[PDB]
């Protein structure tokens, strides 16, 4: 039952700008028998369903774009955007897959400044 | 691993084209092929085995082709 | 080209059960787990339950353990969620995640479903 | 002493005018320097990492096939046309197939039958290199303090970061004076030739020119996302079958050939910066500022105790560890080395002079015993502790071994092998021209050669060598022969 | 690509262990052997081959070891 | 028609509940209890320490 | 004093479960869901098959059986580290004692 | 073994004919060469034990 | 028909004389034999019975210590004796040991010491033997009566059994008449010279030399209640560290150590009756009083059809099972095999003659086909159902298994393989005779040999006659050497 | 001890298959090869022995391996 | 199986007596006898062998020990 909490609610950015979010979980994920950190960042474009992004904290997922890139080792990890495009609009969900009862974050939204 | 091992000339042959008998029928010798084009002194070497190996011209022939076909193929 | 797609999806009045049912394609449907995942309107996504490779090894999340029961028809390529005992909290928007093609989790999302609305309501 | 039980570690011991000493570093093993008068410290190229990669060129892994859009002309005129041809992202091939009236056409006969098909790529392959200006070395120091937790202790140490623009760094050992690091990282993995197979979240440093010789599909390989591809034709099979019409079918997902086209590439861990951990690194370490501390403390006389078990390691240290009972802290161990009950000191202290810095601070001392008996007196008086000890070996046996370790270090150093350790001299810069020369020509001739081809090639030259008795022999057989089979039997590291 | 182009011999070589080396050593070797015992007849081709070609005994082993390596790999 | 299968060979694998064990020089082979599974694929290899 | 066990030979044994799996002549090979597992001691042979076995091919099939194993009463290769050994040695004088 | 116990070369000991395992002190210990002491009889050629 | 799909059939396909043919029955596989316008029979030797068995001598592997009693002497006052010396059940050996005044002694020198302890066995190894008295072998006869459930069963056919006593005996087949049977039950497998030693619960078949030369305590096995055991020095050991008392040792259990020195000797079943199931039988065949069932047939006019598709048994003989699906019951059936493109035979059956007993059951038919492509026509006219069927193989394959096969008869029966089918005459008689004289001299100065050392000595040989200049005994050599690594290759099944 | 002098060659062989017949036989080879990888300075003995009685290739090949097989088996 | 192999000859030698030390000589030593008596048309084979082999009566001597040491113990 670990619980996420993401630091940012709601990032308003202007298009060929950066952008960093934080899903600070409750308890270190890192299972002990392989030392991988299992956290998972999904997007949920306006209107669609969501996607996976980065299926390790980061280790990005295929299909993905270039600027994806996230970080974080025990607790505190994020998710780095490059240059945000006019599609970056969405909810970005991160999740931790280290326990069964597996828990969403709240997650965050963007939208251009 | 599988792609060493390919399903030619195992005996059962018909009219209807194969699979990829198109693409697949050169893959092999163009592999030579850039491999001789990107290592060159492999082809010195085997001048002078075949010519400190050979006692006559043909003999020096088939084993400067075979040493080219090998080596390639080996790796 | 996997394709997940949903079925089943309707109102119905509280207390009264239903069952949902999550039609697969484009993969071997035996060798991988499944899961159930619901959005209530403007909440943050929620896990509901999962199925493993093996039929008879499931899990379900506590908010919602005791009233559901996930079953798997893999020789039809498809798969069924009973919902019963239904509340009028439990409305939302189901999924239906397939297990992880790369990785090290046994249970994982990749791809998620189209996705179908169940209204609990009077 | 954070190179103790590595098992891949050794000891370079000399020392010139300005006592500078030049020691090449390979991520896989650590040095150890030891001095008349500096105490003995070693080092280790803990990672290389590059930072800022640019993406060279792109390569398709896998396809998917849409719109697929035929045409045919009527038969002996003209050759099939398609306005989709054209376009960059559609392929298409031209086949004869048989018409008549069943068909349609007027005359029979083979007439033309082009098929277009839209190629739009998934799960590219990045293929990335790293200017100089980028790549970072860093190096970790420690010098054998004694420290109670420092056997092996990958952790603490003392980090220079080394770059190109600044390759100078020297770093500042804490009561020990300032090891002097300058290095030319210039040489080394050459990084012309490396491009890196960012491929479903795997690195790879493959050469640059077998990287360009993949037959997979290349992208432009700029920042788009909808990029043109060349050379598409072999990655969708058209299959002709009979001659009625061909048909238009993806290949597949080349994931599993590349995996077995990579055998002989080295891993990389990728992720976030690219750190990579093969390599090797040529470093000058210059001593002159470097001090020991406590050269004039006094000596003890008191009790020591061993409070771990002496055990040696694989290359001989011993690791003795010892904790004083005595009332003066700041004071200095002594040691002696008897073989038999004789006065030779035949011994020697990988430490410099360990000194006890607290009154029960446990202190550890590595030993280097003889190859016989060895009776080890630390303290002095009747309660000198007395470490009995029987290092089991020859002398010609460690010769022997030493010269495969060298035999190991030419083969996988191409000549910086002859400046590993090399303490000035004139001799080793004839040695190094010389096996420049001829290590340049013998891998311009042996370029790309099996694991299994270098022994049969060797074999095969041995015998020509023991054949031919026009003085071929001497150079044939112990240039080539030899060497080759000991190459490969090494090769595949 | 194809499984016919490795990095085995060219390029770089370090003290790390590449990647896939110990499973890949033997590659080529056991296909070579997999591809003879199922194909027998080729032995005694190449057989007759080395012997009715430039026979002297170290050229007939050569051309006959030479071409048994050749064929089956280059397949 | 009426094809009857007789084997099934794998294409895409998938590796979960990587495990470890190591032990000391002159201790013996190190020993874990998922090894007597058809599931698991376990290898030795020799480590320094 | 102290004793580590290097490696265990066994000398007796057990047999416990025995499953077998036969092939038709020509389909292939025989495989058996415990022959991956670690215990069960498989081994492969041949037979011939035919229309009395219920195969439909005459033939020479091939069969394999499965044992689990366990094993009872083991040697145990104990081995001494220099660690812990104790020499003992005794001294008398010539003390002219009765 | 059973009681008694005698002193052997260390060679001499790895190289029996017996299974053996890691000695790891596992509840359940997993045999090498299990098929040293386990015969698989084959009689005419229609069955085996 | 019968065991149609057993690796070692084989037919006998000649009856000479009085309508009689000799055969080796061997317990590997059956007998087909045909004959002209006689049933095809089948004949199997089932099982080997020996119902009654003596206890030669028992040997036994494990045992235990009882009592344990020393009886020392004086370094000269000669010889050690113990009051149990003589007593047959206790083990005693003499040693020396070191006495002096600490022994209480007297005298410095050197003691006579023994000990005695009581030995009783446990688990004895029984070696039991059979006599010819009654011994009582089994052979069952199937005819190839073309019956729907008879092509491979195991459980169904005529009983004929064969003792010593009373050899001749008569088989009573159903419908097709009896058939006479003639065996030499005593000359099948030397039975005298052999004990069929039972130890746990496995009894094994041994020779008779080879049980009485073995290291191992024995008792007569005259059923007494407590045996005398005349080596017990040979389970149990004296041990005597650095002579200063001895102790004893009973030595484990030799289970094991049995169970590895029978390699090579066929086991037996032991439950109940000690039946056995190994050896051969030499019988002769009468058979003139043979019916053929329903000569006085009908020829049926319906068509057939198949219910299981035609397959090949390993010897090239086709098992067609057919359908009638016609109103006239008991007709028979027309075959004829039609060769490629013409209307030539060259095929024959080998069930002798079909008939449809019932018009539901499906019989099935035997042919054996030309090697080439053969429809064989199973019908009476333009309805006959044509069966296309291919054989893959020529003559020259069929004649080197054969002779392959002769080869191995000749091995494993040794001079009795020369009457195998045989039809009588001169020729045949001779020929065994003089490989009866050559085998005795072989097996004579062969016996004992391991295969290793068979196809050493067989390689040996034939390199000295292929170096010797006399071609009169050069050709020997090698017709030695070959015959022996034919034999080292095959000796152990 | 019983497990020497096995129940071979004593001339009872059958159709149908002994007691442990390919464990036995490959054991009794293998058991030469286990002794001869651990002790290898015999093989420099028994050449050194053999070579000095040895009077012909022959010979001098006959004694070696008959001493190679002795040895392992004597002890 | 493991009674073959005796520990004997491993260079651990003891002032103390070892384990079953008179009755393994002998033992070793006595199963040839026995196996010797058992069949003795081999004496023939191997004089036969050892005398056409032999040039000498030194090399035929110890060819003939050789040979009936070898073959009681490869049985
Ligand atoms: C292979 O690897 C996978 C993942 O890498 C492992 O997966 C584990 O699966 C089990 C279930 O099969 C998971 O168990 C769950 O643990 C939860 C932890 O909660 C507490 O944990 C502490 C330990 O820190 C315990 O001491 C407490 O007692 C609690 O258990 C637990 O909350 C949960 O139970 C709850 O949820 C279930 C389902 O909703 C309810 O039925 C139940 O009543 C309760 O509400 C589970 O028990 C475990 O977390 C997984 N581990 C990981 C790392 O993911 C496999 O076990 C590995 N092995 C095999 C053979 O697959
Ligand atoms: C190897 O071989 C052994 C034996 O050869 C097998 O051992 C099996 O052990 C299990 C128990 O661990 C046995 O199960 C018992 O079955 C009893 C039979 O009752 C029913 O039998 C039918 C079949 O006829 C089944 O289909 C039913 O499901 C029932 O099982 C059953 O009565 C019994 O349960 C009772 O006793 C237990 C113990 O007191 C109570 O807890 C229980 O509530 C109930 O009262 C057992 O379940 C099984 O029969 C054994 N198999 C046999 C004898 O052939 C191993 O399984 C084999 N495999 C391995 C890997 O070892
Ligand atoms: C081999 O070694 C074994 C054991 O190592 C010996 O076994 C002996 O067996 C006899 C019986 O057969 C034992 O005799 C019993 O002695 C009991 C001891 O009582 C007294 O002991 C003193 C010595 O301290 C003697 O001097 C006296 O005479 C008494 O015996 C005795 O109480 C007992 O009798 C009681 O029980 C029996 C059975 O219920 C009743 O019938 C009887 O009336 C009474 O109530 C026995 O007599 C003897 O102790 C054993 N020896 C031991 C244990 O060392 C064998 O004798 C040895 N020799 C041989 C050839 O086997
Ligand atoms: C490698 O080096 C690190 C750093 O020096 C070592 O960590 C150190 O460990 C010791 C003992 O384990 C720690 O001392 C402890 O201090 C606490 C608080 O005073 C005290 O309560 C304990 O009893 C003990 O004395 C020390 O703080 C710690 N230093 C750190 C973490 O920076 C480490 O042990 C070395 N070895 C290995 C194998 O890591
Ligand atoms: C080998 O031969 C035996 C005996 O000839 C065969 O057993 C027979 O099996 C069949 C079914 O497979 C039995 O038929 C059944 O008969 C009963 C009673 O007549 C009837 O009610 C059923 O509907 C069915 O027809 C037949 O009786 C039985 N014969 C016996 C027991 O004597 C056996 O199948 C043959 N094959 C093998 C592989 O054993
Ligand atoms: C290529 O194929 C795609 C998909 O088959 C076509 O896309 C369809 O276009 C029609 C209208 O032309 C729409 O009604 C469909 O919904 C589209 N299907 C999709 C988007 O999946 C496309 O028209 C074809 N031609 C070209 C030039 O792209």
């Amino acid at each position: 039952h670990i619980v996420m909490t993401q630091s940012p609610l709601s990032l308003s950015v202007t298009p060929g700008q950066p952008a960093s979010i934080s899903c600070k979980s409750s308890q270190i994920s890192s299972w002990g028998s392989d030392g991988k950190t299992y956290l998972y960042w999904y997007l949920q474009k306006p209107g669609q369903s969501p996607q996976l992004l980065i299926y390790e904290v980061s280790s990005r997922f295929s299909g993905v774009s270039d600027r994806f890139s996230g970080s974080g080792s025990g607790t505190d990890f994020t998710l780095k955007i490059s240059r945000v495009q006019a599609e970056d609009v969405g909810l970005y969900y991160c999740m931790q897959g280290l326990h069964l009862p597996l828990t969403f974050g709240q997650g965050t939204r963007l939208e251009i400044k | 691993s599988v792609a060493l091992a390919p399903h030619v000339g195992m005996g059962l042959d018909t009219r209807t084209q194969t699979w990829m008998s198109a693409e697949g029928a050169w893959r092999q010798v163009e592999k030579v092929e850039t491999w001789a084009l990107r290592h060159p002194g492999f082809t010195i070497l085997a001048l002078f085995l075949a010519h400190y190996i050979g006692t006559s011209l043909t003999q020096k022939v088939v084993i400067f082709i075979l040493l080219m076909l090998v080596t390639p193929s080996m790796t | 080209q996997v394709e997940l797609v949903e079925s089943g999806g309707d109102v119905v009045q509280p207390g009264k059960s239903l069952r949902l049912s999550c039609a697969a394609s484009g993969f071997t449907f035996t060798n991988y787990a499944m899961h159930w995942l619901r959005q209530a309107p403007g909440k943050g996504l929620e896990w509901v339950a999962v199925i493993s490779s093996d039929v008879n090894d499931k899990y379900y999340a506590d908010s919602v353990k005791g009233r559901f029961t996930i079953s798997r028809d893999n020789s039809k390529n498809t798969l069924y969620l009973q919902m019963n005992s239904l509340t009028p909290e439990d409305t939302a928007v189901y999924y239906c995640a397939r297990e992880q093609a790369v990785g090290t989790n046994p249970w994982a999302f990749d791809y998620w479903g189209q996705g179908t609305l169940v209204t609990v309501s009077s | 002493m954070r190179c103790v039980g590595v098992g891949n570690r050794d000891f370079v011991e000399g020392l010139s005018g300005a006592t500078w000493v030049d020691v090449v570093l390979e991520h896989g093993g650590c040095v150890t320097t030891m001095a008349k008068n500096k105490p003995t410290l070693d080092i280790e190229l803990q990672k290389t990492e590059a930072t800022q990669l640019a993406t060279l060129r792109k390569l398709c892994i896998e396809g998917k096939i849409t719109n697929i859009t035929t045409d045919s002309r009527c038969p002996t005129q003209g050759e099939a046309v398609l306005p989709e041809e054209q376009d960059q992202n559609y392929v298409c091939k031209h086949t004869y197939v048989d018409r008549g009236w069943g068909n349609g056409c007027g005359l029979f006969g083979k007439g033309s039958l082009v098929t277009c098909a839209k190629f739009q790529c998934l799960e590219p392959i990045e293929g990335k290199v790293v200017q100089y200006e980028n790549l970072k070395y860093t190096v970790i120091i420690t010098v054998h303090t004694g420290d109670q937790h420092q056997v092996g202790n990958e952790t603490q140490g003392v980090t220079a970061e080394i770059t190109p623009q600044a390759s100078t760094t020297e770093a500042i050992l804490p009561e020990y004076g300032t090891l002097g690091l300058e290095c030319s990282p210039r040489t080394g993995l050459d990084f012309n030739e490396m491009i890196l197979l960012t491929m479903k979240n795997k690195a790879w440093m493959v050469h640059r020119q077998w990287f360009f010789d993949l037959p997979l599909p290349w992208a432009s390989g700029a920042t788009t996302e909808t990029p043109t591809w060349n050379r598409k034709e072999l990655l969708v099979t058209f299959k002709n079958a009979h001659a009625k019409k061909q048909e238009v079918v993806v290949l597949g997902s080349q994931e599993g050939a590349m995996h077995t086209a990579l055998t002989g590439a080295t891993e990389i861990q990728n992720s976030g910066g690219t750190s990579i951990f093969a390599g090797h690194l040529k470093c000058r370490l210059k001593m002159d500022k470097l001090e020991l501390k406590g050269m004039s403390y006094a000596m003890c006389t008191n009790t020591f105790v061993l409070k771990k078990e002496v055990s040696e390691t694989q290359h001989g240290t011993i690791l003795i560890k010892v904790e004083y009972k005595g009332e003066d802290a700041p004071c200095k161990i002594p040691f002696s080395t008897e073989d038999g009950q004789g006065k030779a000191h035949n011994g020697r202290l990988i430490t410099a002079n360990p000194v006890v810095t607290k009154k029960e601070e446990p202190v550890n001392i590595e030993a280097e015993p003889p190859f016989g008996e060895s009776n080890i007196v630390i303290g002095i008086g009747d309660n000198a502790l007395k470490i009995n000890w029987y290092k089991k070996g020859s002398s010609i046996g460690k010769m022997f071994e030493a010269t495969a370790r060298g035999a190991r270090r030419m083969a996988i150093l191409g000549d910086t092998a002859w400046d590993f350790g090399s303490v000035g001299g004139v001799l080793n810069s004839l040695g190094k021209m010389v096996h420049q020369i001829f290590g340049s020509a013998y891998t311009a001739l042996f370029s790309g050669v099996s694991w299994v081809m270098k022994i049969g090639i060797g074999v095969l030259l041995t015998w020509i060598g023991l054949n031919s008795k026009n003085t071929s022999m001497s150079f044939s057989c112990i240039a080539i022969g030899i060497i080759t089979l000991y190459l490969g039997a090494v090769v595949q590291a």
